[PDB]
């Protein structure tokens, strides 16, 4: 795949002791908040707790969203995380509450047990009966391998699903009774007589042995939001992937949670939790946040994980100031996080974990330049000075990143506060707030 | 040939591993910009960086997106291109969020490389060989068809599945057509009839294609170049359904659904197993918006979200305010009209204006793609209008010159000329001049 | 579900069934307003007005209309230049059910976009292939998912 | 003959010389020889074709005749050539977004020339004899086609047996068929043959028999814009779409693909493209959006010229705070050539006068064109035009044919203008619902 | 007996044939200035000749603008359209509101058309289908027959696939329009009422008439019903469906390609003398709730070929437009429109016109009032305002008809107005009181 800016985090970087390290699983630093992080991570893959709210708070260029996409690497397979921002909220087809429990319902999975029959083998002969439209379609399979034969009757997807994929005679194929697949591994007898319209070339295989059927239980993991689009309309696996699920009837919602409740006690289901992520937390409105408050201490909810850099600003959809720009009964339901911003130690070194993973070599004193670069205007302009830098040197036909190319690549790019201070000198040539420039040279 | 204030405009430029000469390619001054547009140019070439964005600072008609055409002919055809302006984000039918990564997906391309082994030419006869042994109670069983194929310099007889013959009365295929039937899935395709079978000499209304040329058995490799976001909306709407509300769909508008992220999930999934195969190749493609200051809040949260995502290819970003307020927010006064923490994240390029010489030698290069001929005397008047007055305003008085020179009969602009198409078009400045002179609402 | 019907119940060689339902909710209208509003009368206008709005003013009509039936026959492609005419006053359901059309002109401004290739692609494709894995992943997803055997939840 | 006499009915175009010089009164256009020059020029470079893109407005104080001379360049344009002149009002729709709004201006301003060749064989139906296949492949049939001259017999292939019988085609029907392309008609049913049926089917429709000869030859040019191939291509059934108006935001790959292929369609030479001239009446009745994407969409090669009318001083811009000059940005002044007319004098307002009032029918004496013209120059013209039409029923009233003085000051007396409304109500203001709201409705205190 | 609305006294202008207005004529009393302008308005719109023209009456509230309008429509006849409006009806949620005003536009521009309406009734006695193959009927013979006599019918395909539609067998009375070919089943016979002694079959009896009738009538249609009549997003507007269609059409943007197609199928059908063309009156009663927006498009639309004449009333003095901030304007109306626009001025009453209002409002809704009881009406209405007396004439005819009169006295007047109060006083009431009135 490509490299992102968080491609660096494998994992959180702690110990059984709940512990960081200094530098582990790509992450450094940040200590208290790692280990809060790791508490929280370890609260979720206990599950019997939920509707917890968890909001991350600090600086920007802090390593916040960071945190969180470590604990999603942290978080281990089939357990759903789901990553928002806090503008997806806002629909012209769903409304804020809709969009929001379709999110939470989208953040907790339920894990269901099935049970599955293997047939495999060589394909004697298929007989099909289809009717004059093609409409009514039935037929007998006769699959056979060494030790026995057996026929089947075929009803109409299994049949269907036969003509896709062309079966011969003497094909080995593994058919799958609850899935309804059909898989052909290959061709088994390679008959004289052949066709010249088809053009298969599938590879020989040997002959299957042992029992014809074999019995296996599979499981496999469907969130909330999935069985609530399924069981919404007729058509609710479109819908799913087209997102046409127009405000779900609560209903339904009191249907699947009484369904999945009883699927529980069977042991047939479980369900597992999940962390739902938002990020820009502060660009939701009030009334988000009052449905989030009342939303948080239902039975189904997930472990909220919330990120701001905002200080005391004003809350939207309200003509007030709140601290985090969260009301204060939002934030008496959540337990906050913070951090706090790096030394030059700790710049250097999540420089050199991008510059190891961006496959770019550099000298020591273009380490320290970009080091010092890092921490006079921020991490983020020296993070992407890395890959001009590289370019830079590449261009000049030299395999390693020297001073010149990143004083180079410095004088070319402009930071924040180069840019602020050029407009600011120069206030005639670009367009002001009111509206007023000067085009013309002279 | 038509001109419309471009194509002057040929590449950069750039020197093979060195800098760019001052007047090339069309393009006149702005060296280091161009430096910086050249080394954008090289990482987007060198395929490993996702979600690096630029903005561009520089007043009003300086090259900024005369730098973006640049970039996107230095790219080539093949790298996709998708221009756009920021006005263009507010959607009625859709959600800005579903707009931008939209545009986010149809900035990726994607070249797919398969292979076709077909079947195709006049036909000479349609057999359907009754069986030995022809069972009971059904008359016609076809044991394979005979189809004899003719082409230029080849003429192949084939024998098919018995199959295929139903395809071959649902399309209508009789003796003397042209049809086309693929090795691997077995399927007609009734081009037409051929232009020597043309028996009906007075009514008929079949069309008539040229007997194809080669041979009938022709077997090439086939490149294929999509976007990401065509299999995106191709996934999403139903792919011959053959019931009631998938006509009634496909006969109804075309509205805009939110695509969710599952389906996006399982395109970027299977297109990175058939990435793994080698036989697809993906081509990231430069994303341009337009006077970013024009987005809302919620525009830049989502840019924010979507730049720190995996699959989305480097924005070019442009701008020419330069201390306004950030739209959607009160008082949140910030450089370009683009929030801080954004800001942090990309890499800034600006622009220098010109001189007068810069703008004699870029009105004599647009007069020569113009074909237009101009005495240098005149064009000496249109370097000082361009000081004077803006540069657009000298640039499409070129046009009412060439029309005021063809009606006096003669090819070359004089001064005499470019005088009367100054009184006859008035100046944004000296209509702003009599705007504050006149008194009766002008 | 609770059966919101009122249909012929038993009090209490074959015994035929028939479908009775019918909703308890009965919308009384008097004969006034559908003999005089809705059906034709030697006193009512409906039909003349009908007619008259229908087919004799239709700007599809090829007989008053001509060219704009050429103009749209040259876009579209149709062969029958009656087909503009039949399809502005048909029923949408019946002409969604009545669609099923083969024949178009070559020399037209009716376009196969890279999408409608591909759904051509894929009308019939089996496994294995690139060009149709990449574009039937609905199908893969309902298959993977073992979504098949899901019981009703409601 | 639908058409009326509206207020810009006598403009039949720029006044013109063959030296872009433009006469005093010329195609009923009367002064503003430096507006009707600029004007011209501005024609000139549409009618060349070779320059896309380019921006106009037209700026001037009201009733000084900027609609006038941009209908005026639109009848000097001909017929053929596409012009679309919409208000800045019609952008702001429901279900469509303002710069989709825009697009489809853009596109339903500029379009491409198609030529087509007809042999087309129009005749009323005798006889339908079927030459039944025994397969059943290849159908042949003996087509009776016979107009008021001369009939004959032709040879039928199975597909045109099909078109015949998918739509119901009998004897005495009046149909077409063209060879080349195979396309089928049916007219209806002919005159002749309306007597054998005593009541009338639900769709049968009655067509005269065709003259002359039976087969005949004759090409055709098309006019297409592009917009109406965007509305086309992007649904099944599209051509609906064009009339109901449903088009909903067409995606930019079929707009894409269009664009490519009608420029290979110009390289292979079955089309040729017409450029033409969007006319945006009240510009600054706009958001910022618009003149945003109004500045970086006529950069295509695909833009048409785009004229705007202004009557807006230094005032604000909608969507802002702040006031800019023409009511618009300077980024979009930036991309402009400005036409600036000026008001008139008293012989110009004359002329006008006259010409309308010849346009109108109605009769004016010399004194009675006097009084008029000291009203236009005293108040506005378009309220003088206004009081000519009335002054003429004011005389029919009269019984007399034309107009004189006292019609005249009758229909001063009796219709108001601006000014005399405004000193009316300044007077009194206690009988007027205010600003606040507070009105006094009693006669009498 | 007949309902008395707000302006059911009103039957005209009650203009001379030479122009003057009389002072008590047509339901109106004095605003001799405002009639005889509105006289020279109508007999323009009877010229026929001029579109886009636009008149705005300006004047108090209780002037008689809206009088004047309905006066106009009157005069104008049942033959011109009329399409009398508010200003607040433009504010659409399914379409645009520029959109709506166009509409409006069409709507206010009619047609004629002459057409004859032939129609068959009786009993089918006979009914033979003939095949005349070349599995389909060439024709069917079909007998119909009634009280007066039989006639015998020779029918196309069509015709006997809306019978076999309809369900017709022998002895049913059916209805047969020849021109639309509209078939319609009344009912079996009544001479075959005793086939059984009980079945569902409606028994109507025959005819008393000819089985053939025929006669001519006229179809007044607008303009905007052809142009909903060709524009549907779902088609099927022929079929007569008492149970609707499953998905609601939404009213869309209607372009002006079929606009100039629609103008050029009437203009067609114009010059072959089928249809007449009558131009009508577009009237937007209270334009100050118009928004600027709908001003700019009025402003564009007023230039059109076959715009009508547009009448606009309002009552606000130095007014914000609305949709602006800054922009004062007399009567709500923004300065580039008034330009185009003839405003005609209203005055207000005094107290012997008040008195010839009331009492023609007490003729009309056929109270008897006494003198005195009118003295003092004359005088409240003076007092508090107008239609207060207006609003009051009909509780002291109640009030009357209580105590067993037919007479109102001046005691019914005063128990009215201590029963009923007018805006001022409880204006007076509401100051006063603290806990809202
Ligand atoms: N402890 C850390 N480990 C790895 N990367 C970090 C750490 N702290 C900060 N970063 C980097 O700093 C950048 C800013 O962090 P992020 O949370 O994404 O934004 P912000 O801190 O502004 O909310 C990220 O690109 C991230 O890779
Ligand atoms: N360096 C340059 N060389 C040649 N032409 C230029 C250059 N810079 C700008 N132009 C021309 O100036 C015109 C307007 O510039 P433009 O790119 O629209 O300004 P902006 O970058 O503000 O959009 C364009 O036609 C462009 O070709
Ligand atoms: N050049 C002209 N020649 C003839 N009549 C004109 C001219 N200019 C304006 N008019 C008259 O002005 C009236 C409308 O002018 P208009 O175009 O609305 O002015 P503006 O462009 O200021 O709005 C029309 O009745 C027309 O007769
Ligand atoms: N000149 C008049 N003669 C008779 N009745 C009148 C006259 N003017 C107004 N009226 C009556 O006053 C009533 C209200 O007038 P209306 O038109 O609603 O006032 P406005 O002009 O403020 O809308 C109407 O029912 C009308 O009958």
């Amino acid at each position: 795949s490509l490299i992102a800016a968080h491609s660096h985090i494998t994992g959180l970087g702690l110990d059984e002791n709940l512990q960081p390290r200094p530098t582990s699983e790509g992450m450094v630093g940040q200590l208290q908040a790692r280990r809060a992080a790791g508490v929280i991570l370890k609260m979720v893959q206990n599950g019997t707790i939920a509707g917890r709210a968890v909001l991350v708070a600090g600086p920007p260029s802090t390593g916040k969203t960071a945190l969180a996409m470590g604990v999603s690497q942290s978080l281990g397979k089939d357990v759903p995380f789901t990553a928002i921002a806090g503008s997806e909220i806002f629909s012209l087809e769903l409304s804020k509450t809709e969009a929001l429990t379709q999110a939470f319902r989208k953040s907790i999975g339920i894990k269901i047990k099935e049970e599955t029959e293997l047939i495999e083998g060589e394909v004697v002969e298929i007989q099909i009966d289809r009717s004059i439209t093609g409409g009514h379609k039935q037929g007998k399979l006769t699959i056979k391998t060494t030790d026995m034969e057996t026929i089947y009757e075929l009803g109409n997807k299994m049949i269907d699903g036969l003509t896709k994929e062309k079966v011969l005679a003497g094909d080995v194929i593994s058919i799958d009774k609850a899935s309804g697949k059909i898989t052909k591994l290959g061709r088994s007898f390679a008959r004289s007589r052949d066709y010249d319209a088809m053009g298969a070339d599938t590879r020989f295989v040997q002959c299957p042995e042992g029992e014809l059927q074999k019995r296996k239980t599979v499981v496999h993991t469907v969130s909330l939001h999935e069985i609530d689009v399924i069981n919404s309309r007729t058509q609710g696996f479109l819908a799913l992937f087209t997102g046409d699920t127009g405000e779900i009837r609560s209903e339904v919602r009191d249907q699947i949670n009484t369904k999945v409740a009883e699927w529980k006690e069977e042991g047939k289901a479980e369900i597992v939790p999940g962390v739902l992520f938002i990020d820009e937390v502060h660009m939701l409105d009030i009334e988000c946040f009052s449905f989030i408050n009342r939303a948080l201490e239902d039975e189904f909810a997930p472990i909220v994980m919330m990120a701001t850099n905002r200080g005391v600003s004003k809350t939207r959809g309200t003509n007030y100031k709140s601290p985090h720009g969260l009301p204060l009964d939002l934030l008496d339901r959540s337990i906050i996080i913070t951090t706090k911003s790096y030394n030059e130690q700790e710049i250097k070194t999540i420089l050199s974990i991008r510059a190891q993973e961006e496959e770019v070599e550099l000298s020591s004193d273009a380490l320290d330049l970009l080091t010092k670069t890092g921490v006079e205007t921020s991490l983020r302009y020296s993070s992407n000075l890395i890959s001009v830098a590289q370019q830079i040197a590449m261009k000049r036909k030299n395999n390693t990143v020297e001073v010149e190319d990143v004083k180079r690549a410095y004088l070319l790019f402009l930071d924040s506060a180069r840019s602020v201070k050029y407009v600011q000198e120069n206030e005639s040539q670009y367009i002001d707030d009111q509206g007023n420039v000067q085009i013309s040279i002279a | 040939t038509r001109t419309a204030a471009h194509t002057h405009i040929k590449g950069l430029g750039l020197d093979e591993s060195g800098v760019a000469k001052r007047v090339e390619g069309g393009f006149v001054g702005q060296i280091e910009a161009r430096e910086a547009c050249g080394v954008i140019v090289d990482l987007i070439k060198a395929k490993k960086m996702s979600g690096r964005a630029i903005l561009l600072a520089g007043g009003p008609s300086t090259g900024k997106t005369a730098l973006a055409l640049a970039i996107s002919q230095e790219l080539g055809p093949k790298v996709p291109f998708c221009p756009l302006v920021g006005s263009e984000l507010y959607s009625v039918e859709v959600k800005k969020t579903e707009t931008l990564m939209e545009n986010f997906r149809r900035a990726i391309g994607l070249r797919i490389k398969e292979t076709k082994e077909v079947y195709e030419g006049e036909v000479t006869e349609l057999t359907p060989e009754d069986a030995e042994n022809p069972l009971g109670g059904y008359g016609k069983t076809i044991s394979h068809v005979i189809v004899g194929l003719k082409s230029a310099k080849g003429t192949k007889t084939l024998r098919l599945d018995p199959t295929i013959y139903e395809s071959i009365q649902r399309e209508k295929v009789s003796i003397g057509d042209v049809i086309y039937i693929e090795a691997n899935t077995g399927a007609v395709k009734r081009v037409g009839r051929s232009d020597a079978y043309a028996t009906e000499f007075d009514l008929e209304t079949e069309e008539y294609v040229p007997l194809p040329k080669g041979e009938v058995h022709k077997k090439k490799e086939i490149v294929q170049d999509v976007t990401l976001h065509d299999l995106d909306v191709a996934n999403a709407r139903p792919q011959g359904g053959q019931d009631v509300i998938s006509m009634m769909g496909q006969l109804l508008k075309p509205k805009k659904t939110e695509i969710t992220e599952k389906l996006r999930q399982e395109v970027n999934k299977v297109v990175a197993k058939y990435i793994d195969q080698g036989v697809a190749e993906l081509i990231p493609g430069v994303l341009f918006i337009d006077e970013v200051n024009m987005l809302d809040i919620e525009i830049f949260t989502y840019l924010n979200k979507a730049l720190e995502s995996n699959i989305a290819p480097v924005v070019v970003l442009a701008s020419n305010r330069g201390m306004t307020t950030v739209r959607g927010t009160e008082d949140v006064i910030s450089p370009h009209g683009v929030p801080p923490d954004l800001i942090d994240r990309l890499l800034i390029v600006r622009t220098l204006p010109y001189d007068k010489d810069e703008i004699r030698t870029i009105i004599e290069r647009r007069a020569t793609v113009e074909r237009l001929q101009v005495e240098s005397s005149a064009l000496d008047l249109l370097a000082t209008m361009g000081t004077e007055t803006s540069l657009r305003y000298a640039l499409q008085l070129l046009a009412p010159c060439g029309i005021l020179a063809q009606t006096s009969n003669r090819k070359e602009i004089v001064v005499n000329d470019v005088n009367e198409a100054k009184l006859l078009f008035l100046d944004a400045k000296r209509s702003t001049k009599i705007l504050e002179t006149s008194a009766n609402y002008l | 579900p609770f059966s919101f019907t009122t249909f012929g119940k038993t009090t209490s060689k074959f015994t035929d069934l028939i479908y009775s339902s019918r909703n308890p909710i009965k919308y009384s209208l008097p004969r006034l307003i559908y003999e005089d509003l809705i059906l034709p009368n030697y006193n009512n206008d409906v039909d003349i007005a009908n007619k008259l709005k229908n087919v004799k003013f239709n700007i599809f009509n090829p007989s008053t209309n001509y060219e704009l039936c050429l103009f749209l026959s040259k876009l579209t492609g149709e062969p029958s230049l009656n087909e503009f005419f039949r399809v502005s006053t048909t029923p949408l359901l019946k002409r969604v059910i009545e669609r099923t059309n083969g024949p178009k002109n070559t020399d037209s401004l009716s376009f196969k976009t890279i999408t409608q290739e591909l759904l051509e692609v894929t009308r019939n494709a089996p496994s294995e292939g690139v060009m149709a894995s990449l574009l039937n992943v609905e199908k893969h997803a309902y298959e993977r998912e073992y979504l098949n055997c899901i019981q009703r939840g409601y």
